[PDB]
DNA sequence: CAAGTACTTTTTCCGGT
RNA sequence: AGGA
DNA sequence: AGTACTTG
């Protein structure tokens, strides 16, 4: 349940959605590559060579991951290519050297690079990456829903009036967090799972 | 400025919450001390860089007038807040001696993100004086607060004396209310203290239970 | 009544057309799934609720 | 009016209800469920028409979860308590450089995506590299295990002879033939866990066999004549120089028809009780 | 990625870097044999599949008569005679778009009223 | 299937690892 | 137009009881299932001997 | 129901036999890389070999049975898209008329 | 008391204590069930009085 | 069923039963009514046990 | 340590192998 | 094996 | 069909 005042406000449920609903790199990605590309300042492939040229103007591994993000997928979970290359850059933070194709540019890449044996190695950072990074929401939260649920509420005239609200439904259960999250009602908060509710809130 | 901004408010919120438990308690605080707006917090604890000073937020509290007659024996009270995400051994025993020279008889830690097995040791040490330890966290959001929480109040030795005596009651046969109960927890609930519990009844409109500590 | 049977008979032909167009509507990729639901997800409660709304 | 297809034992109406089955030697792909290592299976219950009929299973496994680090395929033998990996079965049966056994698993050289898959098991089976040190190393794997490096090698040799895939052939010289089958499990485990197939409908009426009265009778029979063998060979060694039970042939068959407990004899449970039963005569229908 | 094996072994081939000369080499690790890397790629991943679409399609899909067929004429040849089916690729996320096989030329084309493929 | 079981089945049963150190020929049901 | 094969008798699908239920495909599924299972405690002539 | 049966258990020999002396290579001889496509032939799940052309296969076999020569509860399916042949001589396997 | 043989003493004593097992409770996890001469197992003491038909 | 062509999705293959009792059932229809009926005689015979022990 | 295993209470009351 |  | 238990 929403914050006491946005009641009628589809935005600000919009908004909790997105901030509440678990997104995975691995949600967005099409598929991840390893190349040989040994030069770093120059690149075999044609598309990057684009990528190069900025991402370094306004010491490292030969060997490359380069994988493809989904445009449709960073849309449903709204995502910049900059927020979701700032969470691979945050996970590594200085083991991994992190390259990115803008919003606007046709296709989506991130490009990596490392800090004798290193093929496994790479491997090995690729499903750290797909199955261990999370980019939005909270953990064991999924498939969060919008809801105009009908609500009775005194009028200032007295009367008890029909004035709905909108609601959050998730597909997952985690109260410890969702509760502490800014734009709710951690007052009205409520999940089927009692286990849980006796848990945090008391017998 | 960035994403700074959030454990400010968390903080704060965190900070309130405290405020709340230890007036509840029953300690005298003001509900302007309470309701203190978020830019009041700010410069108040934050230092030449607006970043919070946990150090600075450490208070003491003092029973209500009215707290007095039914607890007599109800001492002073410590909340200590630490800038260290993990908190060691060293800050520890700062904090115990603090207590046990200051005469209080209670005291709060409100921690981080842990509190190392090594400080955690030293909890007990000083009787009859106590300790309690509060993940910040859990502190953010006032379970209290929460449609489906009563009222809960802690019953005087003599007040219990008369519940049991008025229903002819073994302590065994009362409800129980576990320890680590969130509610037994925010009031500070100790091993044979009761709490009467008042909820609304579709039934009665008002329904009086109780419940011993474990 | 013949008159009632014609137009139930009638009442169900329509339901199975607005199906047939939800049909070649999602085989031509122009179908767009609903917020946490596949795309067939989303076409076969379409489907399973015309044949329900036209039985009532 | 009467139509027949019932015994008189005893003087008492029996019929043999038929009894539903799972089809034999057939190939079946399951993905086996969420909290499991093994995150695919390829079953093929193997049993011969008639001739002791061994209930032996081959189970060609998928390790690994969706998404885990070293996905390798892993096989569970007759007799042999650990999972062997793939390879080393296929070099056990001769097939030794892979690609010639790549060849046997994906049958398009084009194909990277199985490809990609099998690479794991190469890197797991590249410890043995010959036909020898195969035997060997799935002949230390018991059984128990039964001490002495020539032993262990004439083992695995019989357990792949004898015991795996045992329809085909039971005979000796047959590895390509028994070595191209696998091929085609490993090959219908990864089409399935590649998302290009169908996990197999356990519910499929076409997988399924209603043994009649004939079948079931002759399960039984066999039970019994072979049970008169080891009499035969009783009354020959006690011959130390015609005297052969027909009993045990007649009431076995009167006790199981009568009683409805398929198997040996009052000394029932686990055997198979509701077999036979006494025909409804209340309705000519019924 | 397309993988090559290993003359006088036939055994796979692992990858090796050449440090000195800033190339990619494939070392068979049964004997001596090294060979220059065809391609720069690898290792590829493809988490959103469309390989196993349109599989089986041996030019007897026309002796099937368990399939649909439709007055769609081909986009080569213009025939109206086709044998259509849905996305073989097995997963629950799948489109239900039309895959269409010529009667003819055995050209094979889609319903898919957004892209525009080859395969 | 009875039928099936006493022409065909009942003869391969009867001598299919029957020989003892004795074999077994034809079978005749009355 | 593509059959292959054709169907005997739609009604060849009901074993032994149901095939005594007159009008079957006018009664709702499991008031089938029922008499299937009556028509074994009735009475008649069940042979002539 | 009325019209099913139980088939009885017939002998695979003349059917093994048939289909090599009609064009069947054994899977012995086989080289996946050579013959891509070959459909693949299987007699109750025992894998005997692959057929170049099976639509001519196909037909011979339906029309062997159709006349008589291969036993009536014999069943054979033809599975193009998998690219597979399966006989079934076994026993137990329930049948209906059409 | 006669020739101790002693190990088959300790073969009498794990018989005695076999039974002496099985008749308060034939239906042990160490799988031996004692069985009648017929098959069929002995009735134990702790049988008589479990759940559902059975002396409670 | 056999009796129709694949991926067809259509009212009639998933089971939408058009007519009425009054009308009487294609063998289709029938069958897939059947289908449907034996289902909740299912789900009688394993909740009736369910629910038995629940009230014990 | 975990998976896969056994047991268990697994609805009630009413002709005879 | 049947009954509500 | 679930739960603590048990054994690999
Ligand atoms: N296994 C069982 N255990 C306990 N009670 C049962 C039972 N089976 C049936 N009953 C009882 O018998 C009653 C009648 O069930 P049925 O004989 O099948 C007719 P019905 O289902 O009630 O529909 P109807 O009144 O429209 O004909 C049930 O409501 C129930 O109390
Ligand atoms: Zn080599
Ligand atoms: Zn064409």
């Amino acid at each position: 349940y929403l914050e006491p005042g946005h009641a009628a406000d589809q935005e600000q449920a919009k908004l909790i959605r997105s901030a509440i609903e678990h997104t995975t790199l691995k949600s967005v990605t099409i598929a991840s590559e390893i190349y040989y590309d040994p030069d770093p300042r120059s690149t075999v492939i044609p598309e990057d060579e684009e990528i190069i040229q900025l991402h370094f103007s306004l010491q490292q591994s030969p060997w490359l991951l380069r994988l493809e993000l989904d445009r449709a997928a960073m849309n449903d979970k709204d995502l910049t290519m900059g927020q979701v290359g700032e969470r691979i850059k945050q996970t590594f933070k200085n083991d991994l050297f992190v390259i990115w194709s803008e919003d606007n540019d046709e296709k989506l890449i991130i490009r990596c690079r490392v800090v004798a044996e290193e093929d496994h190695m790479l491997k090995k950072i690729e499903n750290t990456m797909l199955e261990n990074i999370t980019l939005r929401g909270v953990e064991n939260i999924e498939r969060v829903v919008m809801m105009k649920y009908d609500r009775k509420v005194p009028s200032p005239t007295g009367e008890y009036v029909k004035e709905p609200e909108w609601v959050l439904e998730t597909d997952g259960v985690n109260l410890s967090e969702v509760m502490t999250v800014p734009g709710i009602d951690p007052t009205r908060i409520y999940t089927n799972s009692f286990i849980d509710i006796m848990e945090v809130l008391g017998i | 400025d960035q994403e700074n901004e959030r454990n400010i408010s968390r903080l704060w919120r965190a900070f309130r919450t405290v405020k709340e438990m230890v007036k509840d308690r029953g300690y005298f605080i003001t509900q302007e001390e309470v309701e203190l707006p978020l830019e009041d917090f700010k410069a108040k604890y934050c230092d030449s860089m607006g970043r919070p000073q946990r150090k600075m937020m450490s208070f003491q509290a003092n029973p209500t007038e009215e707290s007095i007659s039914k607890f007599p024996d109800m001492g002073s009270l410590w909340v200590e807040f630490c800038d260290e995400p993990s908190v060691g051994v060293k800050t520890m025993k700062t904090f115990v001696i603090h207590i046990q020279e200051k005469n209080f008889q209670t005291g709060i830690f409100v921690y981080q993100n842990n509190i190392t097995p090594s400080a955690m040791k030293l909890v007990p040490s000083i009787p009859p004086a106590t300790i309690e330890t509060f993940n910040e966290a859990a502190l953010v959001v006032n379970i209290t607060h929460h449609e489906l929480v009563p009222k809960h109040i802690r019953l005087s030795s003599d007040e219990k004396r008369e519940l049991l005596k008025r229903y002819r009651l073994k302590e065994s046969q009362l409800p129980r209310i576990q320890r680590a109960d969130p509610v037994a927890l925010y009031l500070g609930l100790k091993r044979g203290e009761v709490v009467k519990i008042i909820r609304k009844s579709e039934t009665s409109g008002r329904y009086a239970s109780y419940r011993i500590c474990m | 009544d013949g008159p009632t049977m014609r137009e139930i008979t009638e009442t169900i032909a329509e339901a199975k057309k607005k199906v047939l167009d939800v049909t070649k509507e999602a085989q031509a990729n122009l179908l767009t799934a609903k917020h946490g639901m596949t795309l067939r997800e989303s076409f076969e409660d379409n489907v399973v609720r015309f044949l329900n709304e036209a039985r009532d | 009016f009467d139509m027949g297809g019932y015994f008189i034992i005893n003087g008492s109406e029996k019929v043999l209800i038929a009894q539903e089955r799972s089809a034999g030697n057939i190939v079946q792909v399951f993905k086996k469920a969420a909290p499991s290592p093994i995150s695919h299976v390829a079953e093929i219950r193997s049993a011969l028409e008639k001739g002791s009929r061994f209930i032996s299973t081959l189970q060609v496994k998928l390790y690994g979860r969706e998404g885990s680090s070293a996905r390798t395929i892993k096989a569970t033998l007759p007799y042999i308590k650990q999972d062997i990996p793939i390879v080393i079965i296929f070099r056990a049966l001769g097939i030794i450089p892979d690609g010639e056994i790549l060849e046997h698993i994906c049958y398009d050289v084009n194909d990277w995506q199985m490809l990609e898959m099998l690479k794991p098991c190469v890197e797991d089976g590249f410890v043995i590299q010959d036909r020898e040190t195969a035997l060997d190393f799935i002949g230390r794997r018991g059984t128990a295990l039964g001490i002495k490096k020539e032993k262990r090698i004439q083992y695995a040799k019989d357990i792949l002879q004898k015991e795996f895939l045992p329809h085909i052939t039971q005979l000796e010289g047959f590895e390509s033939r028994k070595a191209f089958f696998l091929g085609y499990m490993i090959n219908r485990l990864l089409l399935c866990a590649l998302d290009r197939k169908d996990q197999d409908d356990r519910d499929h009426f076409g997988k399924k066999r209603l043994d009649l009265a004939g079948p079931l009778l002759a399960q039984l029979f066999k039970t019994l004549f072979k049970k008169l063998t080891k009499d035969i060979f009783r009354y020959m060694q006690r011959t130390v120089e015609l005297a052969i039970n027909a009993k045990t042939i007649t009431s076995g068959l009167k006790y199981a028809l009568a009683t409805g407990n398929w198997g040996e004899q009052k000394k029932a449970m686990s055997s198979r009780a509701g077999v036979s039963q006494v025909l409804n005569r209340y309705t000519y229908s019924s | 990625t397309t993988f090559r094996f290993c003359r006088d072994c036939n055994n796979m081939l692992y990858p090796r870097e050449d440090k000195e000369n800033n190339r990619l080499l494939f070392e068979c690790r049964t004997c001596s044999y090294v060979e220059e890397a065809g391609s720069p790629l690898v290792y590829r991943h493809e988490l959103i599949t469309n390989i196993g679409e349109t599989a089986g399609v041996v030019q007897d899909i026309g002796s099937d008569p368990t399939l649909p067929r439709s007055d769609r004429e081909c986009p080569k040849c213009h025939s109206r005679e086709n044998v259509f089916f849905q996305s073989q690729q097995r997963r629950k996320d799948t489109s239900m778009v039309l895959f269409f096989v010529c009667l003819s030329c055995s050209h094979i084309f889609t319903s898919d009223q957004k892209n525009k493929r080859t395969q | 299937s009875f039928n099936q079981f006493v022409d065909y089945t009942l003869q391969d049963i009867i001598c299919e690892d029957s020989t003892l150190i004795i074999s077994f020929g034809k079978i005749y049901v009355t | 137009t593509t059959f292959t094969h054709c169907e005997i008798h739609p009604s060849m699908i009901l074993g032994v009881a149901a095939s005594i239920i007159p009008f079957p495909d006018h009664n709702q599924s499991p008031r089938n299932t029922y008499q299937s299972a009556m028509g074994k405690q009735a009475m008649g002539v069940f042979l002539t001997n | 129901s009325l019209m099913s049966c139980i088939s009885v258990g017939t002998d695979p020999m003349p059917i093994i036999t048939f289909l090599s002396e009609w064009g069947m290579e054994p899977l012995e001889d086989y080289v996946p890389h050579q013959s891509p496509d070959a459909t693949r032939v299987f007699v109750n799940g025992v894998w005997h070999g692959v057929h170049r052309n099976p639509a001519r296969l196909m037909e011979t076999l339906r029309t062997l049975r159709r006349k008589g020569d291969i036993n009536p509860e014999v069943s054979m399916i033809r599975d193009i898209r998998e690219k597979e042949l399966k006989i079934f001589t076994d026993a137990g396997r329930v049948y209906r008329p059409l | 008391h006669n020739g101790a043989p002693h190990h088959a003493i300790e073969e009498a004593e794990s018989l005695l204590q076999f039974h002496v097992a099985t008749y308060m409770d034939n239906d042990i996890a160490g799988q031996p069930q004692a069985l009648q001469k017929s098959g069929r197992p002995v009735k134990s003491i702790r049988a008589r009085l479990k759940g559902k038909e059975g002396r409670i | 069923l056999p009796h129709f062509s694949k991926d067809d999705y259509s009212p009639e293959s998933k089971g939408f039963v058009e007519n009425s009792y009054l009308r009487g059932l294609t063998p289709q229809e029938f069958f897939f009514h059947a289908m449907g009926g034996r289902e909740g005689l299912i789900d009688t015979a394993v909740k009736t046990a369910e629910t038995g022990y629940i009230q014990r």
